[PDB]
């Protein structure tokens, strides 16, 4: 009866039921092995211990994030991923549910297929069906146009959709927030004299992009009264005890989003990959785009946005239109809030992938 | 360690709910939520219409006082304490002695309440809390014990240098704020132990007997008793059921045996009922599940999720166990890897949950207080914990080893003392069923009965007799 | 069969079996041959006197510890240590058990090789293994993580252990205390007129390095309050009846042991090789490492420490990171009821060095 909506997350798989509240279950998605000589016969190790044990066992382990530039690394650590979120979180068989999966909007061939074949193949769900994280943003928000962004660690994307069709000519795919943003950070920090090598301590990296970091209105002119004697200075305190005080790197960071020549790639930022989306629409349609850009995905939760991104966009489009950008609260969990909305749904019910035809056809039913 | 929605055993509610005002004087109990040996599972009274207007609001805990009296056409926790010492009349008890067979029990009621936290870093070690120190004092003199020597006693590992040269002498180590909860209900599960063994033995002497020979007795206990959730009291009745039903099988092939060939009507053979692999796999020595409990015991630092990995680490062969969410029965699917197990036993597949487990087990009356309450300041109190008039032990302080000593063997152990008891005698075996719920007359239920035919071993007779006869 | 412990003290060897009590036998590992020409022709006179007899026929021997600076002198007397230590002592046969060694964390390779191949030639033991005295002493408080100290007369060591793996890269090895405070002791009692310079007398020095020496709580203020004639004075009484009276130097000999400017040489009190273990330790376990401090061995033994080592500690780490230093009784059979937990334990019970793959293996078979 009841589906269930597990997310696979650039961060952060997330997991729970079709229906109505929030994800029963988030972690951030690493395996970690153990890495020194062990001296209590006791002992009782595992292979690997996944999140929330491998961040409350921090520092004794090599975490390796399971989902890289938007692609999975192999699926020996991604099965005992699975195996984990549906077994120790949500506590339930897959045998009893038809599932419902996510993959990244524009993502290669064939780890759609080796993905779909596998997971029918190891576990010997009921049903299933892949939907792109993106799309599903339009649901949460109840648009009939617009365009979605499904940023995480680290790919984010800019698709452009009418009423009610997709436009296969006008998607834009970046491999470039937000896990680029946290090995910037460390490269920042560093020059700063507070020196993470770590696999482990990456972590307390990301621990501080989330909390402390912010958006500046105009760069330049916050660039300028950082420059004064006056504090921006926030006082952060770290694991052992040490004390951290940053101020001019604070608003760097998240800035960081805009001009990617900071980094030194051909790629512009989001204010102009959102616009060379636009312009590349339907003549006619491009007046109900303005005032329908929907900001999503976790990465897009810093304080300063979207009031920079508006006052970018207003100034670059044609003048005298009214363009106002959407954020709201829950923009960590939109995607999630999409594909609760789905699964509970008729006619879509006669849409999974059902298991007889996934034996006659095989892996090649991707259309 | 009283389960949800059970009670602790019937003298520590019929001693609540029956006591007077010149009884809770001479003992000062209070009303069950108080005591923590109460206050864990239920703290309601049984009773009739009659006793319920009889119960004072004194004896009332939150609990009585939202869902009172439970309701059971016999028991009358209220009442039956008065007939109760009708019968202490009768069977060879005088009134002085009756009066000292309630201070004990008084006493293991003020034990449940003491807490322990962790010491100010005085050179280690946890000293009692503040909550606890009137709570010592209303212990100390129903145990018969000092309140100076007993918080020393509560809280040191006791023991000595002198072995050889030197100068010898006794140095004290304070234990951990977990063995010391450990350690005091240690205590609790001591002394009511020995007074059981002494109201039963006063008993025994009441009607003496003139010799001994041949005997003639009367087995009964506790059936295959398996619940919506199974706890550590129900894996040692169904093992204690399985070897029970080990001894049943082999005196019904033998029966066979010895009247085939001795009425003459030919020679045959069957394939056994054979359990030893059951067996093994609850048993057995360092592979078994119990084996590893009590090891378990000993590791640094317990818990209950480590004893859980090891049970299929240990036993990733034998067919009659499996993961918890493999589960026939839908209900207990939604237990993970690490919280429990299934085993196939006599009466099919019965699962528990590891919840608690090994925190049940772990019991350890270490030698700084299993030497002070054999001391007692108190005169009926010492003849309780031996030696005896017969059959004098006479264990010596002046020893060293073993410190805290095997728990989760004593339950197979002294199960084993009455399996070759019972392996050397014959066997009159008579099954009992209930026909139905309530305990009415004439009724009958087919959807009562047929669940303790194939619960009560026999099944198990029906697929081996296939004689033909 | 049970398991045999005897412990290979830099002492003080400590003898007995597994668990759960005490050691059986203790004595100050002494040798000693009779110097003088003898006058009775009884005679009866051993060509060695291991302790107890030689520590009761004091001033007729030459007293030769077997361990000197964490190492054993040479097999040749040491042998005979071992065979009066199991037969005249223990009475048990080395035939019947497997036994268990003890070694420093950190010793001169291969002279464990060595030793454990002289061993099984010379007593020819069913199995055995040689565990790390340091390593125990989280045992013996049941402690799954923290710091461990292994301070016998005289090898100190600081080993960070976290649950429960043994981090190499922080291992650190002073060869500090105690012989070197026997040795102190002895060049600060000449100092009050008191001399001794012979090999027996030697162990009078280290008698009165046991009972009567403490450590102050600030040593500026006990060294203020000594020059005046407030009484600190307490008075000894000597084996052929001499009166001893001491005051400063009772707590000078024991205060060697931070700052070992007093000796000169180049090394950092135990203060700061507590410190600079931790912070040879990753950043997030260093957390946990405060509040496991764990003193340990009989050179600890000291009526003034842990609370002058807890206020000087808590003066040098990162300001209100809360430090418990936990320092039980029964220091001086620390490591022993260490040893006594493990070989009584399943599972390590089948992982003893056994007599058929050593004498394949040989000596490489230790690691
Ligand atoms: N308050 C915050 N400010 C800035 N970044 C955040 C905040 N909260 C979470 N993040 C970032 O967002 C990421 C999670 O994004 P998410 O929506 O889970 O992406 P995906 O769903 O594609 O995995 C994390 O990696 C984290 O670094
Ligand atoms: N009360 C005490 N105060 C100070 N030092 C002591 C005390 N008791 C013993 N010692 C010292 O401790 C040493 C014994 O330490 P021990 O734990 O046996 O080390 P090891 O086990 O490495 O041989 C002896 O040499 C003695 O000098
Ligand atoms: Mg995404
Ligand atoms: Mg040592």
């Amino acid at each position: 009866t009841t589906a269930l909506v597990c997310d696979n997350g650039s961060g952060l798989v997330k997991a729970g039921f079709a229906g109505d509240d929030a994800p029963r279950a988030v972690f951030p998605s690493i395996v970690g092995r153990p890495r020194h000589q062990g001296v209590m016969v006791g002992m009782g190790q595992k292979d690997s211990y996944v999140g929330d044990e491998a961040q409350s066992k921090r520092g004794i382990l090599t975490l390796k994030y399971p989902i890289e530039h938007g692609i999975i690394t192999n699926w020996d650590d991604m099965e005992k991923i699975w195996h984990h979120t549906f077994y120790n979180e949500l506590r339930v068989a897959p045998e009893e549910h038809p599932t419902l999966l996510t993959e990244a909007p524009l993502n290669p061939k064939a780890n759609r297929e080796k993905m779909t074949q596998i997971m029918f193949e190891t576990f010997n769900v009921p049903a299933m069906y892949v939907a792109i994280q993106a799309v599903l943003s339009l649901y949460a928000s109840g648009r009939t146009t617009g365009i979605v962004l499904d940023s995480g660690d680290g790919v984010t994307h800019n698709v452009p959709i009418y009423e009610g069709y997709a436009l296969p000519h006008a998607i834009m795919r970046l491999d470039l927030a937000g896990r680029d943003l946290t090995d910037y950070l460390m490269k920042i920090l560093t020059e700063r004299g507070y020196s993470f090598v770590t696999t482990a301590e990456r972590e307390i990296v990301r621990d501080i992009k989330e909390k402390l970091c912010y958006v500046a209105l105009d760069f330049e002119n916050e660039m300028a009264t950082a420059a004064s004697s006056s504090s921006l200075e926030k006082s952060y305190e770290l694991p052992d005890g040490q004390v951290i005080t940053i101020g001019n790197e604070r608003f760097r960071c998240p800035e960081t989003l805009f001009q990617p020549s900071f980094i030194g790639m051909e790629s512009a930022g989001i204010h102009e990959t959102t616009y060379n989306s636009i312009m590349k629409c339907d003549i006619d349609i491009r007046k109900d785009l303005y005032a329908n850009n929907v900001m999503s995905g976790g990465t897009t939760m810093y304080p300063g946005i979207a009031d920079r991104m508006q006052k970018e966009i207003t100034a670059l489009a044609p003048s005298t239109m009214k363009i106002k950008i959407i954020a709201p609260p829950e923009r960590k969990y939109s995607v999630w809030i999409g594909g609760s909305i789905l699964a509970s749904l008729s006619t879509f019910q006669q849409m999974w992938i059902t298991k007889q035809e996934y034996d006659e056809a095989g892996p090649s039913i991707v259309h | 360690v009283q389960g949800k929605e059970e009670r602790n055993y019937h003298i520590f509610y019929r001693l609540c709910a029956g006591a007077s005002e010149d009884i809770r004087e001479r003992l000062h109990l209070s009303s069950p939520d108080n005591f923590r040996y109460l206050n864990r599972g239920c703290t309601r009274y049984f009773a009739n219409k009659e006793t319920d207007k009889q119960i004072l609001q004194n004896r009332k805990s939150p609990e009585y006082l939202k869902a009172g009296s439970l309701k059971d056409p016999l028991l009358d926790d209220h009442g039956d304490f008065i007939r109760m010492c009708t019968a202490m009349k009768k069977i060879g008890l005088d009134d002085e002695e009756k009066l000292d067979l309630f201070r004990v029990v008084a006493g293991v009621l003020h034990l449940g309440n003491i807490d322990f936290e962790e010491a100010g870093s005085t050179s280690g070690g946890c000293n009692l809390k503040n909550k606890s120190t009137q709570a010592l004092e209303y212990c100390a003199e129903l145990l018969g014990l000092d309140q100076d020597d007993l918080r020393v006693s509560l809280t040191t590992r006791v023991m000595l240098t002198t072995a050889g040269g030197a100068k010898g002498t006794v140095i004290k180590v304070p234990l951990k704020v977990e063995q010391a909860n450990n350690a005091r209900d240690a205590l609790a599960k001591t002394v009511y132990s020995h007074l059981f063994d002494h109201v039963v033995n006063r008993v025994n002497q009441c009607f003496p007997f003139e010799t001994s020979s041949y005997f003639i007795g009367v087995l009964d206990i506790a059936g295959f008793e398996y619940f919506e959730h199974n706890s550590f009291e129900q894996f040692c009745i169904n093992y204690c059921n399985e070897k029970l039903q080990q001894f049943f099988n082999e005196r019904i092939l033998k029966e066979e045996q010895e009247l085939y060939q001795k009425e003459g009507l030919g020679v045959n053979e069957v394939h056994y009922v054979d359990n030893q692999d059951c067996i093994d796999l609850i048993e057995a020595r360092l592979v078994g599940i119990l084996d590893i409990l009590d090891e378990e015991n000993r590791l640094p630092q317990p818990s209950d999720q480590h004893f859980t990995s090891a049970v299929h680490q240990k036993h990733k062969d034998h067919f009659r166990l499996s993961i918890p969410r493999k589960s026939k029965l839908a209900i207990h699917r939604n237990i993970r890897d690490d919280e429990g197990f299934i085993i196939r036993h006599f009466a099919g597949a019965v699962c528990y949950e590891t919840t608690q487990f090994v925190e049940k087990n772990n019991d350890a009356l270490h030698m700084s207080l299993e030497s002070l309450i054999c001391e007692s300041r108190d005169k009926f109190i010492r003849e309780l914990f031996e030696s005896s008039t017969n059959n004098n032990k006479d264990t010596k302080q002046k020893a060293g080893k073993l410190s805290f000593i095997s728990v989760g063997n004593k339950f197979k152990t002294q199960l084993n003392l009455l399996l070759d008891k019972l392996r050397s005698t014959g066997a009159s075996f008579i099954r009992c069923i209930k026909p139905n719920l309530k305990m009415t007359s004439h009724h009958f239920e087919g959807a009562q009965i047929l669940s303790q035919l194939q619960c009560s071993g026999m099944v198990s007779v029906l697929d081996l007799m296939q004689g033909g006869f």
